[PDB]
RNA sequence: GAAAUUGUUGAAAGGGAAGGGCAUUUGAUCAGACA
RNA sequence: GGAAUACUGCCAGCUGGGACUGAGGACUGCGACGUAAGUCAAGGAUGCUGGCAUAAUGGUUAUAUGCCGCCCGUCUUGAAA
RNA sequence: AGAACUGGCGAUGCGGGAUGAACCGAACGUAGAGUUAAGGUGCCGGAAUACACGCUCAUCAGACACCACAAAAGGUGUUAG
RNA sequence: GCCCUGAAAAUGGAUGGCGCUCAAGCGUGUUACCUAUACUCUACCGUCAGGGUUGAUAUGAUGCCCUGACGAGUAGGCAGGCGUGGAGGUCAGUGACGAAGCCUAGACCGUAAGGUCGGGUCGAACGGCCUCUAGUGCAGAUCUUGGUGGUAGUAGCAAAUA
RNA sequence: UUUGCUCCACACAAUAUAGAUGGAUACGAAUAAGGCGUCCUUGUGGCGUCGCUGAACCAUAGCAGGCUAGCGAAUUGCAAUGUCAUUUUGCGUGGGGAUAAAUCAUUUGUAUACGACUUAGA
């Protein structure tokens, strides 16, 4: 074996896609995956990861 | 390359020549030990009297029947060395001592056939001059073995038919070396001692 | 297969026959020459007891 | 003549093994003359067979051979290591196999 | 440890201001690489002057080789050792042909002897004896006499083949 | 393709033969003294992830197609497409009649069945 | 009309247990793309 | 005085034997060879020949053989107990 | 019986110490090849009845650390200073 | 230094055994060789991380391919799955030309839970898939009820006159 | 009541290999000593020679092994046992050969739990 400095096998603690199952969405994130990986803007990361969140950290502006 | 062989245990020490026979007979040889009333071993006499008697003691406890047998013959010592060496409880086992007979005295089914020398289990080859050592014999008949004398009484009654048939094949090699020496003059002496012949 | 057709193999072709001899005849004004060569090619080749085939130059 | 053999008849000695553990797709072969590993290395690669006679009769015979081949050289005595094809049975320790000589370099 | 090659080694303290031609120190040692040459001078140093490795450097280590390795010579050994219980000093005679031979002679002498390992013996002085009477010990002065001819009575084959169709004669 | 199959025995339950009332269904000793748990030497070898087959090698037949199972005419038709891939096993309570219709046609589409000798009579 | 357990027939094995793991010989048996 | 040979180290020196593996599946890249045409051992195997397509060779299963293998559950610092 | 520092067992198989919870080596997907660790190479048992210098004869010799024990006191036993 | 004396315990016994004496012992040294689930290289599975990919028919993006690393584990946590009794939906599913069951050292698939098929038996109902729901998965509890064994053709069936 | 059985002769089938493929090739004693030769008054004798491995010695020339009384040897295609020897046991063929006991039941008591033992009976 190898001397582990650190964790195997940890999932980064983030989510990749929605927990829902709302459709309306699901097309939204169709959306914001091709425009955040076919455009260099840092704008579009930042939707594509705010779409994923949460209802709680997801508080009504 | 033999398929039978036939081993002059002679003035050989007992473990040393019981283990180049158990890696031998394990190999498939069929191996036979022959006069092993003249196998020596090492230490002196009432040493290794000594370390007999202590193997005279160990016997089952409530039925002596089933405990260790002090086999008392020649033979029979040199065969216990050897199932020592040997896995003797398996089938593999079992039928590498399927392959060895051993003897004291030549009988006449091998008085007619050669008989090798194992020279890395000779005592004087590997005994030190001027250590005491134990003949087999005189072992094993002051434990309890009744016919030493008949081995003895028969291995003469041999041992001068022996000479009867060495002196007529020496005196058989003396009219063919006085023969061949005119056949030596030749062309073709001359032509095969060329060859290393 | 079911026929047992014998495509022409017990008998011999024609022309086989000479270029084997022509062969054989051109070799013999050679094998010949030499002391019992002929005797050694027509001898099989086998291993005796003593045979041991790493120490023995062939 | 009486004169026929091609081969060196060795021995099958055991698997390669350790103390207390064997592994049977590695044999230990026991050439005839062979006295050391400069000398073994002239039989590696040549192919063994381990002839055997069987009952019941396959292709019009009664007797069944093991084929396979002779692969590095074991320690300081002449042993050689074989990889057969389908591992020989562990009834044959002790029994004679046939060292060909059919991937010839001479 | 293995065979035996002879080293010398120079070294010397680190220069500081003060003094900036610090003394050369010289060793001949018996080691069995150019590394453990250099641990036992720092070893035989620091147990006569006040230096460390850490403190000093190394000038230099260079092999000695013999100028007759061709002639025997009656070498007189001192060397030092602690026992079980004490320390003692002695005096063994070595007969061998070349000083690295005498040393790898005195170390399996004493490691048979006394049981005496590498790690407990430091030797002293290795010097070859000119004269045939400055030899005092009497295993070594047997060897010196004139017409030294004794015979080799039991001799032994070593065989390769396991059996033989003979009974072998010791004779020479 | 060359398929290679790991461990093609079947990885029977710790004591099912001592046992009648343990079957040979696999179940994970959850001893704590088990010699199987412990993975010991000489003792039985557990379902590993390591044991999984290769994935272009999964599913396949010894013959080299995917088995599906038909149960009538219509469900012969998703073949046709994947004569090569799919093979077709007729299901096991079709009757002697509905067997030799999709036997007969499956004879005419060109798909590999898998049990044609089934109920033939 | 399951199992425990039992009877007949058939196969095989068996020196103070039986069973199991890896590997092959032998017997039985099964097999399909090219078939 | 002149060599030589050890021993250690180096070579993008040449050369022979054996074993295990052949994953990937249009091309693209790197680099040699070449005047060019192209060729190549250069981003993972092909060429030739023979045998078998019946039981060759595989699967299962019984037994034999070599080596290993204590009875599970459990509370327990520690259970084959 | 009780604390300090770490390491381990518990919770862990593997190779070695014949055997063993803790010692030595080393920590584990399923396989093939190669090389080793700790320990070993007369035979059981895979591997030198190798090589080299010595010491030792025991009428309870002695042989793998943990580990399965031995002491003061001795001896013109032998060897060395 | 080695050896010996000091050195005495109870079933027969233990450098592991045999055995060993220019050792197969001890001290030391030099090499060669054997081999673990460790190390290196390769294959495959899984897990994790990072990338590529709405060109375009699996249109599609639960995917697709590229790359690298890792894999022990009780108590425990979470995830992906298999199985069962019933419910809504669908396959215009299967079925007296034999459904369910049961048997089968017969075959196949899956790492596994388990799925599928052939044969025998048998006689009236039962499945796949998407979801819902729970009286849902047994080797144990001196478990509960029912059934059956070994012991075992054994202990024994011998007071009260025949 | 020539069916039984015994043995020796090929025509068989058949089963089984702890593992045949040139040759198991013979003094004894001693090792700080012997072998062989050779003469000699015959010895615990002179003289010669040898060992230092059996890697020896003996065998071995042909179609898996010939012949007319010098010829037969091909295509078994480039390797695939390329065979073949034994130990047994039944069945034919003919050549001979021999012509019984034990146990149970009945009995005895030198024996005895039952078996066993020891006895007797055409």
């Amino acid at each position: 074996g190898i001397d582990h400095t650190s964790k195997q096998h940890k999932r980064s603690g983030h989510r990749t896609a929605p927990k829902s199952d709302n459709v309306y969405l699901k097309l939204l994130v169709k959306l914001y995956t091709f425009l955040a990986r076919r455009t260099d803007a840092p704008f579009n990361k930042v939707v594509l990861k705010a779409l994923f969140l949460s209802k709680i950290n997801r508080p009504p502006v | 390359s033999q398929p039978v062989v036939v081993i002059d245990a002679k003035d050989h020490l007992l473990g040393r020549l019981a283990s180049t026979i158990a890696k031998q007979v394990l190999n498939g040889q069929k191996i036979v030990v022959v006069r092993a009333e003249a196998l020596n071993i090492s230490g002196e006499f009432f040493r290794n009297k000594l370390k007999y008697h202590d193997f005279l003691r160990k016997a089952t406890a409530f039925n002596k029947t089933r405990g260790p047998f002090h086999f008392r013959a020649p033979s029979r010592i040199l065969y216990k060395a050897i199932r020592g060496m040997v896995s003797h409880k398996t089938a593999r086992g079992k039928a590498a001592l399927e392959r060895l007979k051993i003897f004291e005295g030549i009988p006449p089914p091998y008085d007619k056939k050669k008989r090798v020398v194992v020279p890395q289990a000779l005592r004087v080859l590997r005994l030190k001059p001027g250590r005491k050592y134990t003949t087999l014999g005189k072992l094993s008949t002051s434990v309890g073995w009744k016919y030493e004398d008949v081995v003895a009484k028969l291995e003469d009654k041999r041992k001068v038919r022996s000479a009867e048939y060495y002196a007529k094949k020496r005196a058989f090699t003396k009219k063919v070396s006085s023969a061949s020496a005119a056949a030596s003059e030749s062309d073709v002496a001359k032509q095969l001692a060329s060859f290393g012949y | 297969a079911n026929l047992f057709p014998e495509q022409q193999n017990k008998e011999i072709k024609a022309e086989r026959v000479e270029d084997q001899k022509v062969v054989d005849k051109a070799l013999i004004a050679e094998i010949k020459k030499t002391p019992l060569l002929k005797q050694y090619l027509s001898a099989s080749f086998s291993l005796k007891n003593g045979d041991k085939p790493h120490m023995l130059k062939f | 003549a009486e004169s026929h053999r091609l081969y060196v008849k060795g021995k099958h000695l055991s698997y390669q093994r350790s103390k207390r553990v064997n592994n049977p797709n590695v044999s230990l072969i026991k050439i005839e003359g062979v006295a050391t590993p400069q000398d073994a290395q002239f039989y590696l690669g040549k192919r063994i067979a381990y002839v055997y006679r069987a009952s019941k009769e396959v292709r019009g015979s009664k007797i069944r051979v093991m084929w396979g081949k002779v692969t590095r050289t074991h320690g300081n005595s002449g042993v050689v290591r074989a990889t057969f094809r389908n591992n020989l049975p562990a009834k044959t320790f002790g029994a004679s196999v046939r060292i060909f000589l059919y991937p010839s370099n001479i | 440890m293995a065979h035996f090659k002879e080293y010398q080694v120079i070294g010397r303290r680190l220069p500081t201001e003060s003094v900036p031609e610090p003394k050369l120190f010289r060793m001949r040692i018996f080691a069995s690489n150019e590394v453990i040459a250099k641990s036992r001078y720092w070893y035989f140093l620091q147990k006569l002057h006040k230096v460390k490795k850490a403190s000093g450097e190394i000038v230099s280590i260079n092999q000695i080789n013999e100028a007759h390795p061709t002639k025997v010579k009656n070498f007189g050994v001192w060397v030092r050792y602690d026992s079980r219980s004490g320390t003692h000093n002695m005096y063994k005679e070595i007969r061998d042909v070349s000083r690295v031979a005498a040393v790898e002679t005195l170390y399996q002498d004493m490691a048979a002897r006394h049981r005496a390992r590498f790690r407990s013996i430091h030797i002293l002085k290795v010097a070859e004896i000119e004269k045939t009477a400055d030899v005092k010990r009497q295993y070594v002065k047997q060897f010196l006499t004139k017409d030294l001819k004794f015979p080799l009575p039991h001799r032994v084959q070593k065989s390769t083949k396991t059996f033989s169709y003979k009974r072998p004669s010791t004779f020479y | 393709p060359k398929i290679v199959k790991k461990h093609t025995k079947k990885f029977k339950r710790h004591h099912s033969d001592r046992y009648h009332r343990v079957a040979e269904n696999w179940r994970k000793q959850k001893g704590i003294d088990s010699v199987v748990r412990r993975r010991f030497r000489g003792n039985i070898s557990q379902p590993k992830i390591g044991y999984g087959s290769n994935k272009k090698t999964k599913f396949l037949s010894p013959s080299g197609h995917k088995t599906f199972l038909v149960a009538n005419v219509k469900d012969l038709e998703t073949l046709t497409m994947h004569t090569k891939t799919y093979a077709a096993e007729i299901a096991h309570n079709i009757s002697a009649k509905n067997r030799v219709v999709i036997l007969a046609r499956a004879k005419a589409l060109g798909i590999k069945v898998t049990n044609p000798k089934g109920r033939l009579a």
